[PDB]
RNA sequence: GGUUGGCCUCGGAUAGCCGGUCCCCCGCCGGGGUCCGGUGCGGAGUGCCCUUCGUCCUGGGAAACGGGGCGCGGCCGGAGAGGCGGCCGCCCCCUCGCCCGUCACGCACCGCACGUUCGUGGGGAACCUGGCGCUAAACCAUUCGUAGACGACCUGCUUC
RNA sequence: UGGGCCACUUUUGGUAAGCAGAACUGGCGCUGCGGGAUGAACCGAACGCCGGGUUAAGGCGCCCGAUGCCGACGCUCAUCA
RNA sequence: GCUGGGAAGGCCCGGCGGGGAAGGUGGCUCGGGGGCCCCCGAGUGUUACAGCCCCCCCGGCAGCAGCACUCGCCGAAUCCCGGGGCCGAGGGAGCGAGACCCGUCGCCGCGCUCUCCCCCCUC
């Protein structure tokens, strides 16, 4: 679509979410992924940590400053995973990669906006409940990431402000339900039209 | 929709009062037939309303070969008084049947559009 | 935690497959994945059926397992499921979802008009309630 | 007073992995994510509308910078709602991931 | 050169959830314990909101505690990238705008495409038009030697 | 032209060899194309310049066309799967 | 159309019955609960205050590879209609008038008239 797609990274498997996001950006869609620290990877944590430590070992022996760049932030880790699923050495792939914005936590532009979910990449449906998984935030923290604590504090601040918004939203909805009861005689004419056509059961 | 003409073109009137569409020809391949219908039986569509009636007319370019003085006159197409009489005759007997069932004139008065939620293949017309 | 159980006489709603949208009664169970399934009053003859296309309802019929279709129909007709089903919120949401899909262009226009007036009257009254509740002057 | 056309995306050309057939294009129509739903759009006129630098004549209007390459949907591609389209001229590769309009013109309904 | 309405947000669980209400505890709202509902999610994103032909006579309903002012002035909230959102005071106008009807009219351009928006779009020179405002540095040259292959770098140059 | 080489199978020397030597058919050499990421020999198939349809072998998370099937039944957790 | 001249199945409480049982109904016994009355578990066993399988002395009705989507192979035992896509190569087809304005022509399949009556709409 023409609008930006904002996806919540919590509870989403890394590769499965990256595959969906990669095809979306190749189709001209702007995608924003927030809470990349909440992304999950299947398999126990130690095993997934070994995979990144093996990644850390791959470096140019002659000059590591030129070699593979190992990004430790969860947002950049997810960004690199998507980059491995795009033709990033062509102009089409670079254009697609520039349509992806990745964030740790939820920054102020997107904290006030509704966030989508990809069921085909969710851990609850894609992974057996008895299997072990790893958190991208924990994996990032123990391999070099430096902002797990500050992101946690800011995410806790954001959650407190969101609860206040939800209580106002719930108070507004309660008032709307009371309003519907109050004006029922002057509404049943239009209520009946809605019911005949499947709206407002 | 009133009748199909001898060339297969459809004769349509959106009651000119309702949506400013006169008695006009149209092509069935470029229309969407909705399921809502009004009974226009026992109405009289005038006999002279044929393809020759609705066929376009032109002026240029007789008695004139070299174009130095513009022949762009007449371009204001004029509604023939016969066309107004025929439009008045058909509408006078279709409009009452449109007014019979509720809020059909308002339906004819609005235009059709695609909203970002709906898709044409999912729509029942 | 669990309230709805696969059992003999349990009425299930078919979500997809050749018999989607029908109600069936579970007559017997086989191999954990399939069940002997029979809807005599809903036009589903006895046959195997995966548990994946079933969605259990709250209705349980009383008949012995692997009983003949006649006894299942008698149990289905006595305390009839068809009328009880149609009265549930589950069924009338299915029906409401069906009539909304079959809504024509004219009906969409009239719904758009009714919704417009209904929302303006409701949203007026919301403002009035808000303004009224705003008069709170007390220690 | 309305969009009057369906939103579609020029995903790419009909192709193998290592061979590209540019004469036909694969379009992704919004809201059509299964092959059985592509029946409505078969034969429908599709247009790639873009802008250029020099003015060009507009049918029934003053010249402007809008250009268009017309086409039509030919058949369904795959099982997930893709359609194949033929345009009078092969679509430029710069249009991949951009808007294609499906006109609804040749209506069969 | 793209685009052809918007969605302004609980936290989350999934062998469970969501909503509402009386007592208890926290300084008038949250937090718990009852109790009542919903759960193939209907307080539903398979959703919601807005909905565009325009006017003229003309009645019934909705409202009338209303609307709209790039009208001013004041205030509050937002810092993770706040680049945003909200509330008052005064003023200035419409009784219109929303639904159902009456009444006719508008280029009805004579079947036809790129129509319809964002949009007063982004960027660069330049003219006119008013108000409020500003009057600086960098580099070279010189000097220094905490520096130095050359560049580069650290320094000084009318005042007490 | 009279340097050949490779593969299934049979087969001699050798511990063995992408080694050396035979038999048979096919191939590469002389051959492009689809597939095997990549590759003389493998699998499919051999080629004038094109449009449409359909396939072979091979595939259909994304790169990268195609499962975005409410696919079926099981097995498997690996701190070198 | 064929098949095991389909297999199952539906209705006729299938009726006169017989037998078998168990993933055991009722009842009874034992063990745990709700205000000596009502539930759950474990035994017993042959209808009971459910049902299941086989044989019948025999079945009857409908339907029939089902428009209650359980499981096939087919069409001289097969026809009708519709939609989308690509394409339009060729250019003197006249045994006839003795062609004359441009061969509406060959093969094939049909209709009417040179027979007469009616019938139904329409002028
Ligand atoms: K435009
Ligand atoms: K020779
Ligand atoms: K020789
Ligand atoms: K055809
Ligand atoms: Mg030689
Ligand atoms: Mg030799
Ligand atoms: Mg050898
Ligand atoms: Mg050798
Ligand atoms: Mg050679
Ligand atoms: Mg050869
Ligand atoms: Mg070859
Ligand atoms: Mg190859
Ligand atoms: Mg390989
Ligand atoms: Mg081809
Ligand atoms: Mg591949
Ligand atoms: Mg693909
Ligand atoms: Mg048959
Ligand atoms: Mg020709």
């Amino acid at each position: 679509e023409v609008q930006v797609l904002v996806l919540d990274g919590r509870g989403h498997l890394l590769g499965r979410l990256a595959a969906i996001v990669a095809k979306q950006v190749l189709l001209g869609r702007k995608v924003v992924v927030v809470r990349c620290e909440g992304i999950n990877i299947s398999g126990n944590f130690y095993r997934n940590k070994l995979k990144y430590l093996a990644f850390l070992r791959k470096r140019m022996n002659t000059n590591p400053s030129r070699g593979p760049y190992h990004f430790r932030a969860p947002s950049r880790i997810f960004w690199r995973t998507v980059r491995g699923m795009l033709p990033h050495k062509t102009k089409r792939g670079q254009a697609a990669l520039d349509r992806l914005k990745v964030f740790d936590g939820i920054p102020p532009p997107y904290d006030k906006k509704k966030r989508m979910v990809v069921p085909a990449a969710l851990k609850v449906v894609r992974l057996k409940p008895t299997r072990k998984f790893a958190y991208l935030g924990r994996l990032a923290h123990e391999v070099g990431w430096k902002y797990q604590a500050v992101t946690a504090t800011l995410e806790e601040k954001r959650k407190e402000k969101a609860k206040i918004h939800y209580r106002k939203k719930k108070q507004l909805m309660r008032l709307r339900k009371q309003a519907e009861k109050n004006v029922e005689k002057k509404i049943d004419k239009y209520t009946e039209v809605l019911k005949t056509h499947g709206l407002l059961v | 929709f009133l009748k199909q003409l001898a060339s297969g073109l459809l004769l349509v009137t959106g009651p000119l009062v309702l949506n400013r569409v006169p008695l006009r020809r149209t092509h069935q391949k470029f229309v969407i037939a909705t399921s809502t219908k009004i009974d226009i039986s026992n109405v009289k569509i005038p006999k002279h309303l044929t393809d020759a009636y609705f066929k376009k007319k032109k002026l240029r370019k007789p008695r004139h070969q070299e174009g130095e003085i513009f022949d762009t006159e007449k371009e204001k197409y004029e509604i023939t008084e016969q066309r107004k009489i025929d439009q008045k005759a058909v509408d006078s007997q279709i409009l009452p049947k449109i007014k019979a069932i509720p809020q059909l004139q308002g339906y004819l008065r609005s235009v059709f559009a695609l909203t970002n939620g709906i898709y044409p293949h999912k729509l029942v017309f | 935690v669990f309230r709805r159980f696969v059992e003999v006489g349990r009425v299930a709603y078919v979500s997809f497959g050749p018999h989607a949208g029908k109600l069936v009664a579970i007559v017997d169970v086989i191999d954990q994945n399939r069940a002997l399934v029979d809807g005599p009053c809903t036009q589903v003859r006895r046959q195997a059926m995966p548990f994946k296309c079933m969605q259990l309802t709250d209705f349980i019929l009383k008949f012995p397992h692997s009983a003949h279709q006649k006894y299942v129909r008698q149990a289905w007709q006595k305390a009839d499921i068809n009328t009880k089903w149609a009265a549930t919120r589950w069924a009338k949401k299915i029906e409401a979802r069906e009539r909304k899909a079959k809504m024509t262009d004219f009906d969409r226009f009239k719904v758009m008009k009714a919704k417009k007036m209904r929302n303006r009257i409701i949203k007026n009254e919301v403002k009035k309630l808000q303004k009224a509740a705003l008069l709170k002057a007390s220690p | 007073s309305g969009r009057l056309w369906s939103k579609a995306i020029f995903a790419g050309y009909k192709r193998g992995l290592r061979n590209q057939r540019e004469h036909t294009a694969l379009l992704k129509i919004e809201g059509v994510y299964a092959r059985d739903e592509t029946e409505f759009y078969l034969g429908k006129r599709c247009a790639y509308v873009y802008k250029a630098k020099n003015n060009t004549v507009t049918p029934g209007g003053k010249p402007n910078k809008t250009r268009v390459i017309w086409g039509k949907v030919t058949r369904a591609h795959g099982n997930s709602g893709m359609v194949r389209a033929k345009f009078r001229s092969n679509l430029p590769a710069k249009a991949i991931g951009h808007r294609i309009r499906v006109m609804l013109y040749p209506s069969r309904i």
